RNA sequence: CGCAAGACGGACCAGAGCGAAAGCAUUUGCCAAGAAUGUUUUCAUUAAUCAAGAACGAAAGUCGGAGGUUCGAAGACGAUCAGAUACCGUCGUAGUUCCGACCAUAAACGAUGCCGACCGGCGAUGCGGCGGCGUUAUUCCCAUGACCCGCCGGGCAGCUUCCGGGAAACCAAAGUCUUUGGGUUCCGGGGGGAGUAUGGUUGCAAAGCUGAAACUUAAAGGAAUUGACGGAAGGGCACCACC
């Protein structure tokens, strides 16, 4: 911390609560627009329907066709 | 990285000083920044000064000087070989050389 | 297998006439023969070497790969060294290293958690070292503990015969060349560090080169 | 050394002092030795206070006969003003020369042949002798410094304020630091002064050895 | 690109936003 | 040092600088045992036994080690007290 | 501006013991600084001192030893309970061996292995060790 | 060309440290002492040895070379133990004394010596070089 | 040779000063201001730092009025080139100059918040003060100036070094830090997306201030080292180089 003086509890507490928004894991789970954007909505599993089989290309020097599905 | 530790100028406490106009160039370079030569020069270098003497009215007449001061920006000074790249600890040496 | 020794301190070292190198250690005498620790602490010291690093240069045309052997070093009651040497076959630098961790081998200082029943068993005081980034915290422990630190200081740790300790390290710990000279920075500094046990004054015993100079002017030219 | 009238500043080697010009320092004054002078002149010349130029030298005398061995006082002048002075000393002492080139490693290097490793260092300029100032701090070497008004202490333990850029007042302060030494071993007594002139420890200019030979022809 | 004309490039952009959000207002 | 026995239990105890009051570490190359003679009162030579001081290296790197020495065998009363 | 006179004079006579001087000077005289010297002199860290009195705020030039590794200030004046006396000797400390954390307390300025026998917390100084 | 190397220079060196009493001014002489006093595998590197071993044995002839240390430099250093000089420099009657350095003498037990002349100050007190 | 104009204030001019910063250099007069030093004056804690709120703020740019010598975005042309709608040349619009309102940003940099303490040395300088032989002008003596030896305080710097620090470069601060706390304001949290979208607010406008996300990516990055390379500066050498 900086501001060290006895009676500076609220400042200390409310720079953090600020400063907080500044870490990327904390604004990616107290700002509900990743929650929003997150394609299963806060599920470790989801159940859909395969509507075109899809043959993905790996990126970089791995050269391969990576067999993905459309859900 | 800070390759000086004067920022290759003279100002410490001023904060702005007045621009000077190259004479190679007409670079706007800080009067402080600039390399400055004060050259003193006679008329003639060494050849012509046996003969204007010679078929001069006067009985050892002195000829008059030159007092021209020329500002160099920093890339006319190098191209020009006023200045030139010193070793990294030889940059320090503010001695003007003999 | 002789060692006939350079050093005006080694030659005493092999009289077996200076019986403990507590005596060198207390004149802060420089030892730069391989074969003085290998006298004294013989038969008890394991080395271990840490990590096998390859360093290169690169040069006019391909890379000239040299590497780089960190040794721990030390019996399992006081004494340890770190030792680096960086050699073009790693056979010669695991060599090389294991003679560099004796010559810059110190005691550790041993204290007491609490209560001072026993034998020590943990740092005396909290001692900081450090070089690079890599800043490593020693805290003294209750007995039965354990090193609680990483697997690196523990391997100098467990040769200091430092059996319970806490640590707290900060910085590129991953860089195993600062993160094992800081951990030996902080136990060469717990006989350095001035407790209010040690005010008792320093009585000024007789230097090992100050006694037997009469022996310096016999045995050699 | 103190209060004692046997160690007292003698009156025969205070007119000494004043004709080597001990007294007559530098121009500028080292902060570290501002106790060692009485008072700076008109036209910047530091006198050297000739009691602690003394005190200084009887305690730097008595660490020299401290060692029981004579022979490991390793005694180095690396400029010609004290490259007789030391190779002088060596021999009445008994102490070990290097009178020019200090190799650098000497006390450090243990596969060089010059591989002394002494156990007092008498230098005659700090600065002059820097590198036995700098290897006596790898390996326990004490040291002796015939130190000047500028010269610094840095890695010296027992400063002795002279006039050591002066041609005849170095060998006058390895003179009375000859003298001093062997006295307390038990081989001079104070009786009689010693038989070896004073004037034996001046390095001798080649322009007055030519002269010399032209002036008593 | 200098982050100069790259900021001169966003100068430019966003002009030509108030331009078109204006066709709507 | 003691254990709760009272016994001495740590493997060496570390000189001290006679000057700073610090303890010398055990590889501080530049700390050193200098020893000064002693006088007898009227002969005015090596008694045989010495004054032995020791100054930490980072006194000789401060360059105080001699200022120390000066005022240390003061109070052993080798130089003059007047000085 | 000078805030605390107890945080400058242990800092003043810190930078001493790091430098080595054989004695150390401190210009403002709060009675804290006194009743703090007083429990570094009774443990026996620093030698003693003398107060130099101008009708002002008073000077003291203490003798130091080389004993005291560190003279340290806890600012702000954490108001401690005997309870959390364990987790400020237990950090702040080297050692439950030696170091002595001094506390005001309303039984007066003292170190903290007395305010274990006097059974009395209170508002945190600083430390030495 | 003709610029010896190390294996010449340094048989020249140490054959004068050791055999300097064998050899002479003379090539032809100290030519044949190195096959004698040395095992030289070569005919033409014998000579390039012999040569600048000449050369060196001619400047012992006047003085002092910087990589040599023999028996005879020890006997200079022995021959230069023994020189005397006629009465000091150091014992003069008249000696210059400052009235700053008189002062400080007068703090001293030798306040008022009898050998010594004392002088007035150098008024005008100009003694640093200036500044440029 | 004269003249009329509007700019500008060389050399003197400095690791010199002042100002809060931006900035500020012909002579004099005028009008307020200010630090530093001096102080055995006076009040007696009146203070430090500061959300919000405000003053000023280079250049360019905007509005109006005046002026337009030089220079000169845009633009006309001549070259250069494969092309140059670029560099280079001659012209020249806005502007550059001033007056009154706007704008509030710069690598606005010491890329280093401000107040305080402590911790080495060294030689200079700037301002005030104090003291000290002598040199010098007012000559007809004092006191002032000019120098000359120092000291104190304050300021801009400089050198030095195992103060210590740091990733190092470097830094007497960027030190007094795991031995972690003098006070306090702003502020950063992998690279991008992006200073963008959106909402407010400011402005005549250009634009400023506040300011995300979806997504994207395993590195971007700092200091240093070795090499290779250079349309960088040198120092060599060779009839597979020239002379």
């Amino acid at each position: 911390g900086k501001c060290r003086g006895l009676r500076t509890a609220r400042k200390l507490r409310s720079h953090r609560r600020d400063q907080k928004w500044h870490d990327k894991q904390y604004k990616k789970a107290h700002l509900g627009t990743a929650l929003k954007a997150n394609p299963f909505g806060g599920a470790s599993h989801a159940k859909g329907i395969v509507l075109e089989k899809v043959g993905v290309e790996a990126k970089q020097p791995n050269s391969a066709i990576r067999k993905c599905v459309r859900v | 990285t800070k390759k000086r530790r004067n920022n290759g100028r003279a100002k410490k406490g001023r904060g702005h000083v007045q621009p000077i106009r190259c004479t190679n160039c007409a670079c706007c370079v800080p009067k402080d920044k600039a390399i400055k030569k004060f050259v003193i020069r006679n008329i003639v270098e060494a050849a012509a000064v046996r003969d204007i003497s010679e078929v001069s009215v006067f009985d050892a007449y002195v000829l008059p000087k030159l007092y021209v001061k020329l500002h160099y920006c920093v890339s006319c000074a190098i191209h020009s070989k006023v200045v030139r790249n010193r070793s990294r600890e030889a940059r320090k040496d503010r001695t003007p050389p003999p | 297998k002789e060692w006939l020794p350079v050093t005006k301190l080694g030659r005493l070292v092999k009289d077996m006439k200076i019986k403990s190198l507590e005596e060198i250690y207390l004149f802060s005498l420089p030892i730069k023969e391989s074969e003085i620790i290998d006298f004294c602490l013989g038969a008890a010291l394991k080395d271990e070497v840490l990590k096998i690093m390859p360093v290169q240069k690169q040069t006019r045309a391909g890379q000239r790969t040299r590497f780089k052997a960190f040794v721990a070093i030390g019996d399992y009651n006081g004494h340890v060294g770190l030792g680096l040497k960086c050699s073009k076959e790693v056979a010669t630098a695991i060599r090389g290293a294991i003679i560099l961790a004796k010559l810059s081998i110190v005691p550790v200082r041993r204290g007491y958690w609490g209560n001072k029943i026993g034998k020590p068993h943990t740092v005396p005081c909290k001692v900081t070292g450090r070089c690079g980034s890599v800043l490593v915290r020693l805290i003294p422990a209750p007995r039965g503990t354990g090193i609680v630190s990483a697997p690196v200081p523990k391997k100098l740790l467990l040769m200091a015969g430092i059996d319970d300790c806490y640590t707290s390290a900060r910085g590129c710990t991953a860089t195993l060349g600062n993160f094992a000279k800081a951990t030996f920075d902080a136990i060469s500094k717990t006989y350095s560090y001035l407790t209010p046990d040690l005010w008792k004054e320093t009585v000024f015993t007789k230097s090992p080169y100050q006694e037997f100079t009469n022996h310096l002017m016999k045995t050699h030219t | 050394s103190g209060a004692l009238d046997v160690l007292q500043m003698k009156e025969e080697d205070v007119l000494k002092f004043l004709a080597a010009g001990t007294h007559l320092g530098g121009t500028n004054l080292d902060f570290q030795m501002e106790q060692y002078i009485y008072k700076r002149k008109s036209d910047g010349i530091y006198i050297i206070n000739l009691k602690r130029t003394w005190e200084k030298l009887l305690l730097a005398a008595r660490a020299i006969v401290a060692i029981e061995n004579p022979a490991d006082v390793s005694v180095i002048s690396s400029r010609n003003t004290g490259q007789r002075a030391v190779l002088k000393f060596a021999a009445a002492t008994g102490a070990t020369p290097i009178a020019g080139r200090f190799t650098p490693g000497t006390f450090t290097n243990q596969i060089q042949a010059a591989f002394r490793e002494p156990r007092l260092l008498v230098v005659t300029d700090p600065q002059a002798d820097h590198q036995p100032l700098m290897e006596a701090s790898y390996v326990n070497l004490p040291t002796i410094a015939l130190c000047n008004t500028d010269s610094p202490l840095h890695y010296v333990d027992i400063a002795i304020p002279c006039n050591n850029k002066g041609a005849h007042s170095v060998g006058l302060m390895w003179w009375m630091l000859a003298q001093e030494v062997l006295r307390m071993r038990g081989t001079i007594s104070r009786e009689h002064p010693w038989e070896v002139m004073p004037d034996l420890y001046f390095y001798r200019d080649p322009e007055e050895i030519e002269k010399e030979e032209q002036a008593a022809a | 690109m200098r982050a100069k004309w790259r900021k001169k490039r966003m100068r430019r952009l966003k002009r030509k936003r108030r331009k078109m959000r204006q066709r709507s207002k | 040092m003691q254990s709760n026995a009272g016994e001495f239990v740590d493997l060496y105890v570390p000189r001290k600088c006679s000057a700073s009051n610090r303890i010398i570490g055990a590889k501080d190359h530049a700390s050193i045992p200098m020893n000064v003679a002693e006088v007898d009162k009227v002969t005015g030579r090596f008694n045989g036994q010495s004054k032995t001081y020791a100054i930490c290296g980072a006194i000789r790197r401060m360059g105080e080690s001699d200022d120390s020495i000066l005022r240390l065998a003061k109070s052993h009363g080798i130089v003059s007290q007047n000085f | 501006v000078r805030m605390n006179v107890l945080a400058d004079a242990l800092k003043s006579i810190n930078n001493a013991e790091k430098r080595g001087k054989r004695q150390v000077l401190i210009r403002p005289c709060s009675k804290v600084i006194v009743r703090f010297l007083t429990v570094m002199m009774k443990h026996g860290y620093i030698g003693e001192f003398e107060i130099i009195d101008d009708h002002r705020a008073g000077k003291i030039v203490v003798n130091l030893t080389g004993r005291l590794n560190k003279c340290g200030v806890i600012s702000p004046r954490f108001d401690v309970q005997l309870k959390d006396l364990e987790k400020w000797q237990n950090n702040l400390l080297p050692s439950r061996q030696f170091g002595f954390i001094v506390l005001t307390t309303s039984a007066g300025i003292m170190d903290h292995e007395e305010a274990r026998r006097k059974h009395t917390g209170g508002k945190i100084l600083g430390f030495f060790f | 060309g003709r610029v010896r190397t190390k294996t010449v220079k340094k048989a020249a060196r140490v054959i004068i440290e050791k055999y300097y009493t064998r050899l002479g001014n003379d090539f032809h002489t100290n030519k044949r002492v190195c096959e004698e006093i040395a095992i030289i595998p070569s005919k033409k590197l014998r000579n390039k040895i012999a040569g600048y071993v000449t050369h060196l044995m001619k400047r012992i002839q006047r003085g002092p070379v910087r990589g040599i240390s023999i028996k005879l430099q020890e006997e200079e250093r022995e021959r230069r133990d023994n020189y005397v000089p006629e009465v000091s420099a150091l014992d003069q009657e008249i000696i210059e004394v400052d009235p700053d350095t008189k002062e400080m003498l007068k703090l001293l037990d030798f306040g008022s010596l009898s050998n010594l002349q004392v002088t007035q100050p150098t008024v005008g007190m100009n003694f640093k070089t200036p500044r440029g």
